[PDB]
């Protein structure tokens, strides 16, 4: 038997539902949301890394025109500079300014770290929504079940056969360009392989800044040469991958307003509290009456032992009963206080059945119904 | 190489009037979330006549070939550095401040001190910072090398990193509130958000016995204090 | 000196303007869209190609059961048939009747040609588009440019400096789901990577082919084995694949609205001639003169010596002038019969300036311009 | 280099009492709109005792495994095929649809022949199914095979192959309309649209004299005529 239901990503209160069918009695379903990945297919666009500086010796022709040579590096910048230094050496090198130039060169370059301490920029393509759905019937819970959204993975095992659909909301802060760090995701903008970026991410551009021979952006602006030394001097606007990772003061991941653990590298936000969670659920046979409803439940009174206030599943309570015939009939509590988890007990004249229930209530005081007869439980949450 | 012997190199400026050094360094690791670096360069450590070692090293003193134990004779970055491995081509050394690298003999008649500059920053790989882990506190990912002598090379890597520890999170529950009393002990960063669909998007740094209360919409919420793995919460008895 | 005009995308066709600034001589501009690429992103969904049918002997055994051995083969099918063979002759001889057990396979495998004899399921999100935009400024016609339609970078490329705002797909003949047959594109939907279907596109579904990887589905039924013989025998439906293969009506690649000739490896559809392109045109005023307050233009005549309409520059006219001083102005005509190819004209008096223009109708009659002066030109096309 | 050689083999298909034949084929390919067969063949072209030569084949002819040069060893269709290139394990020789290939010895007034069917698949996967190669006309999509050996097998290729064809349409343009005055003497798949942006997604097959007109934007249009992969015409009106 297909019954649908649409489970809230709450843990506070887990979603009690009956399943109902003619000529039987209801079926157990309570719904948690154990785990949520958003996981989307991600192309990369560009790395950006941390860089280290690498300083060579610059190439000076004493008397003599020096055009600069590219040398293909990250940031490789050069100027030409005429009138480098004072004229003779009591001055300090080369008897020409007039002529003497200097290509004034220095260049940034790849650490090996640039695949593990460098952030990453995705386009995004559609994605897969898992939803860890763990539906319960009777006293057995465990069903927790992941099922890609592309109807491609569904949950088939039999007592609770899951195909999950599109999550009402799925935590993404993985847009159409994205740049995630670590665990900390940024929504960040790039083009493909297009202009620098500079006192920003896309200080290093290109699929790998691993390697050299790239472009970059630092905005390395090289000064006149210092006499003196044998120096390349430079002003600069800041570094913009590493001002860029300073930019943190709300990453997704940390601001995520579902509690996600933001994960990279397809890219995946862990454990949400994100939306609602579609689910159709194939409910067993086995889990309703035999072919009739026909238990009779008489003689009742509920005693809740303990609550606790506004809880997961902190309602522990026994409702005590005479009950006739043999089904399984439903001992959940349609209430809105409290719901209970166990939304089966299975009948066959049973007289006790102690069940366990979530509230959003500091007091416990629900209409729980077995078979035929319900009665009212209090306590104190 | 390793077995390799050390050489002159472009480095035209020493702390000394002799200025004739080796040392331009080939490579350098050191854009880690640990607090070593890694080094390749001519003025070798793990290297003497017997080829690699962990605890002699070799270099041009500006002209003399030779190898010596390692007495005066210092690896500094911005600050001193006391080696941790030797693996002939490659130095590693435990270098807090990183930046510039700085290879130097302080010997008598014949100083040499090369320095070339590079980008070797020690930075979080989380939120919580590393540019020398102790040995006290949470093991927690980073770069690192290896830390033994292969004679393959000492390449790039991860490993764990200590990064301290704060004292006991007192938490508090109450009903849709959860206020928190922290005690820190150094800077820890608070990252707060809820596990609910409500939130709580609250970094701070904080140091020091304080209180931060918190919304929980009953579907408690998610605190990561210090980066160390998250204190969370999901009832709405938070 | 910046001047924005929008060109049709008219392949090969060069949308003719007239470039007006006071305080010089106005300039010849035809701009011609000579190329439109748009080349999305793709993700291959999966290859699908031409399979071979292998068929094997069957295995039987005299005298016992027959247990299938699964092969990774891509829609590999075995059934066990029990009871083959009676007591001596039946298609094999074998002592024993009910015992004797024929296990019948076949399946369907790669061709060798399947990597290049294959059709392609590809995803498609969204592109960049490269236009070559050949740029006329003055008489010479070649200050072309090759220039991103898409949001990337500037061309500073071309004597004429062409910005194109964004635009990352001028026209997809490729949508989220798009079906290369190897070179021609359909836009048909599909279902993403897995195992094949023999109703739909993909017989072999897997991103590679190697007949291990490839999951299909071919409709490979087994039939009761053969009497006088041991074979293995099937029927079939056609699979997915093979329809889809006999549907070739009307391929993107040869009927798109545009010219889109669509072209595979990376999908992109190639020298279409879709929507107009803004294009901020550089023009410096090195393709002008100063002023205009005495490079004025006066006593201007149109005679056309020939034409011949529906040709691409089927006219030859001339003007008769006097100038009061030297420049460059435009000989355009913004007229909708006529319009000028070359729309420049070299003011100094000599009673001729030859221009060449193109047309659609079959008498020339524009009204020309140059920087000052207008006329209406006639003939016979 | 091949690690096979001819044997003596059971055929699929030979006449009875002479199914104990000599010289068998393995597999072939055909899937081709090449005149060409990738054969892999047990009763070898490319293979004489030394190996791969391109005139000389070996067998075993109901004798052993050795070689003379063509002469005893013949492909067919049913029909003579001449080889273009032998490659060891793998020969190649037209015999254009590859469905079936027979090796037979055609010796003295008997005619022995030995066949054996393929398990390709030859579809369409151009822009037109067609005819295979002659010399004539230009050609269509196609997938032929390697026409030179590598010593193991020929290598799979897509390109286009020769097709037969008749004098191109007479274009006339005009006012936005284009008149295709036509003289097949072959049958053309006849494919149109605008390449302005008027779409005329117009197959047809056309054979004999008659005229076609087309709709223009004014803005070309690109006419294929079969035996041909698109031809386009533009202008400022078409």
């Amino acid at each position: 038997y297909e019954h649908t239901a649409v489970m809230p990503n709450k843990v506070g209160i887990p979603y009690k539902a009956l399943v109902e069918r003619p000529g039987y009695a209801p079926v157990h379903l309570q719904i948690q949301l154990v785990n949520t990945r958003i996981i989307p297919s991600t192309n990369l666009e560009y790395i950006t890394c941390k860089y280290k500086t690498k300083v060579p010796s610059p190439v000076v022709k004493c008397c003599g025109a020096t055009q600069c040579t590219s040398k293909p590096h990250p940031d490789y910048q050069c100027q030409v500079f005429t009138g480098v230094y004072p004229f003779m050496w009591g001055g300090a090198y080369c008897f020409c300014d007039t002529e003497n130039t200097q290509m004034s060169e220095a260049y940034v370059e790849r650490s090996e770290e640039c695949s593990i301490d460098h952030a990453k920029a995705y386009k995004v393509h559609t994605g897969t929504v898992q939803a860890m759905v763990n539906i319960t019937y009777g006293s057995v819970s465990w069903r927790s079940a992941d099922v890609y959204v592309n109807g491609e993975t569904p949950a088939k095992i039999g007592d609770a056969k899951l195909i999950i659909g599109p999550l009402s909301s799925a935590w993404s802060p993985f847009d159409n360009k994205v740049v995630v760090y670590g665990h900390e995701v940024y929504n960040y903008d790039f083009p493909e392989y297009g202009t620098g970026k500079a006192g920003s991410f896309g200080d290093l551009q290109s699929r790998t800044s691993t390697s050299n021979d790239l472009y970059a952006n630092t905005n390395l602006k090289l000064q006149r040469p210092q006499a003196g030394i044998v120096h390349t001097p430079f002003t600069q606007a800041p570094s913009g991958f590493e001002r860029w990772k300073r930019d943190k003061g709300a990453p997704l991941n940390d601001v995520a307003p579902f509690g996600c653990s933001i994960a990279l590298e397809p890219l995946r936000a862990e454990n949400c509290a994100v939306g609602s969670i579609p689910i159709s659920i194939d409910i067993p046979d086995a889990a309703f009456t035999r072919i009739s409803e026909t238990p009779t439940v008489s003689d009742l009174e509920c005693k809740i032992t303990e609550c606790t206030y506004a809880s997961d599943f902190g309602g522990i309570a026994t409702v005590a009963y005479k009950s006739s015939k043999a089904g399984n009939c439903p001992i959940h509590s349609p209430s809105g206080v409290a719901v209970i988890k166990e939304n089966d007990v299975t009948l066959a004249e049973s007289g006790s059945f102690t069940f366990h229930f979530s509230t959003a209530n500091i007091h416990p005081a629900f209409k729980l119904q077995v078979c035929t007869s319900a009665v009212t439980c209090k306590g104190d949450c | 190489y390793k077995l390799a012997r050390p050489y002159i190199a472009d480095c035209p400026n020493c702390g000394h009037s002799r200025c004739d050094s080796p040392i331009a360094i080939e490579e350098v690791r050191g854009d880690a979330h640990a607090g070593v670096i890694r080094i390749q360069t001519s003025a070798m450590f793990g290297l003497k006549t017997d080829g690699v070692d962990l605890a002699y090293m070799s270099f041009m003193n500006g002209k003399t070939q030779k190898s010596i134990k390692i007495d005066n004779l210092h690896v500094r970055t911005s600050a001193p550095c006391s080696l941790v491995s030797h693996h002939g081509y490659y130095i590693l050394a435990q270098c807090p401040p990183g930046d510039t690298v700085t290879v130097g003999f302080h010997d008598g008649p014949n100083r040499h001190t090369c320095t070339v500059a590079h980008k070797v920053e020690f930075r979080p790989v989380g939120r919580e910072k590393y540019r020398h882990p102790p040995e006290h506190g949470v093991e927690l990912p980073c770069n690192r090398y290896t830390h033994k002598r292969a004679d393959v090379p000492f390449v790039p890597v991860k490993a764990k990193c200590i990064a301290t520890l704060a004292p006991e999170p007192l938490v508090e529950h109450k009903h849709r509130t959860l206020i928190l009393h922290l005690h820190p002990d150094h800077p820890t960063l608070l990252t707060t958000r809820s596990l609910g669909s409500d939130a709580n998007p609250t970094r701070q740094w904080i140091e020091r016995p304080t209180t931060v209360n918190f919304t929980v919409t009953g579907e408690g919420l998610e605190y990561t204090w210090g980066n160390h793995p998250p204190k969370r919460v999901w009832a709405q008895e938070s």
